[PDB]
């Protein structure tokens, strides 16, 4: 019965603009101050910047200082936030978020949010790096091996090994999204020590968005 | 941003009660009210507790806040897995002259058992040497409930610099995992006697260490 609906998130390259909307209803909205609140991928909220009731007022973190500007329209109901120089640290989700002050600090009404993420990386096939033997007096216990994925966009690459012959013992993690904008992750397979000395483990790492397949042995090291 | 010092991950068993805390100093907490945010999982935040000890009509009386001093703590009785969620705790810094919350609490619901880390921690590869560039690869596996804290060690100082580290997903076995990355120049790996990966789960810590030779 009442809501703010962002809008405007996209994919932005470093140096770039954006322009962020919210949509708002079920009040008179000018009668509310408003707030920007963002939420890096997987860290915790950051306050961005606010503006008053009367419209004319505007507050920023020092982070976003002079590279980026509150604004809103009362007559249609609608908060802005123009995002100047957008740099990596920027990519998160964008909330607006209806602030009230009574007493004390709190932002009683939020949106869905709105991505937006600063990219310098486009479409990049990965590099694969042999993973350490790791016979660190592991003795007769499982001793593993790998494959490291390191810096492919975008997602996502798949890992066999021997072709897919071995599938039992295998672990192949989520990616990261690295401060580059580049995506990392690794597939280790647990085989008997003994086994090494006769036993060869080749890892196939498939990327389809870069048509990239590289087969890649691994056994111990010197 | 983690302005606000909040714990990572509290845990309980469904009907039970949980507090999280939030430490602050005089500049936030001390002389201004706290409030608290209920981040479902892809979700938004929502306002859960606002002005210390206040909820908003349609949030439930299981729900409730104190605070003194340089502190603020929730309560939340009557535990059920729809709370299961990240909990964040605002207020407003004068010194910073900005709107601060904690770096976000994890709540997990206890319905499986929980289940100690197994870290694996491979080193740069000779390979990756050569290519002038050295990555630490930190595996953590097989745990519940799915929150870890990953600390990192060049020798025995602490680096929190060069490292991504992933959000805890279930594999196929119904357990938690995540990976954490250290980039470091060929120079550094070299220069320091050992690195070490430290995972601190719930209120125990496994660390996994390597040396170049």
């Amino acid at each position: 019965e009442v809501q703010l609906l962002e809008s405007g998130g996209g994919l932005v390259q470093p140096g770039g603009s954006l322009r962020l909307s919210c949509a708002a209803s079920g009040f008179t909205f000018s009668s509310y101050a408003m707030s920007w609140v963002r939420q890096a991928p997987g860290k915790g909220l950051e306050w961005v910047s606010a503006i008053s009731g009367s419209g004319g007022s505007t507050y920023y973190a020092d982070s976003v200082k002079g590279r980026f500007t509150i604004s809103r329209d009362n007559s249609k109901n609608t908060l802005y936030l123009q995002m100047n120089s957008l740099r990596a640290e920027d990519t998160a989700v964008y909330y607006c978020a209806r602030l009230r002050a009574d007493l004390g600090l709190y932002m009683d009404l939020w949106g869905r949010g709105t991505l937006v993420t600063v990219s310098s990386a486009s479409t990049k096939g990965p590099s694969v790096f042999p993973l350490a033997p790791s016979s660190k007096s592991t003795s007769g216990g499982t001793a593993a091996l790998g494959c490291l994925v390191k810096d492919y966009f975008p997602e996502p690459v798949t890992v066999s090994w021997n072709s897919g012959a071995l599938t039992s013992g295998v672990h192949t993690f989520p990616a990261v999204l690295q401060s580059s904008g580049l995506y990392s992750l690794s597939s280790v397979v647990t085989v008997p020590s003994s086994s090494l000395g006769t036993q060869t483990y080749i890892c196939n790492v498939n990327h389809k968005p870069s048509n990239t397949k590289v087969d890649k042995r691994v056994e111990p090291k010197s | 941003q983690s302005v606000l010092t909040q714990p990572p991950s509290v845990s309980a068993a469904p009907g039970q009660k949980v507090t999280i805390s939030c430490s602050g100093s005089s500049s936030n907490i001390g002389n201004h009210y706290v409030s608290w945010y209920q981040q479902l999982p892809g979700t938004a935040p929502k306002l859960l507790i606002y002005d210390n000890s206040e909820r908003p009509s349609g949030i439930p009386d299981r729900f409730s806040g104190s605070k003194s001093g340089t502190s603020a703590t929730l309560g939340i009785t009557g535990l059920q897995t729809g709370d299961e969620a990240d909990y964040y705790c605002g207020t407003w810094d004068s010194s910073l002259s900005a709107l601060v919350f904690g770096g976000g609490t994890k709540l997990t619901v206890l319905g499986q058992p929980k289940a100690a880390p197994s870290v694996t921690l491979f080193p740069p590869s000779s390979e990756e040497l050569q290519a002038n560039k050295a990555t630490l690869v930190c595996l953590i596996s097989d745990f519940y409930p799915g929150a870890v804290t990953v600390a990192w060690k060049a020798d025995s100082s602490p680096v929190k610099a060069g490292v991504e580290t992933t959000t805890p997903s279930k594999q196929s076995n119904n357990k938690y995992a995540a990976s954490s990355y250290l980039s470091l120049t060929p120079e550094q790996w070299k220069s320091h006697r050992s690195y070490s990966c430290q995972v601190t789960h719930e209120g125990s810590t496994v660390e996994k260490t390597v040396a170049p030779t």
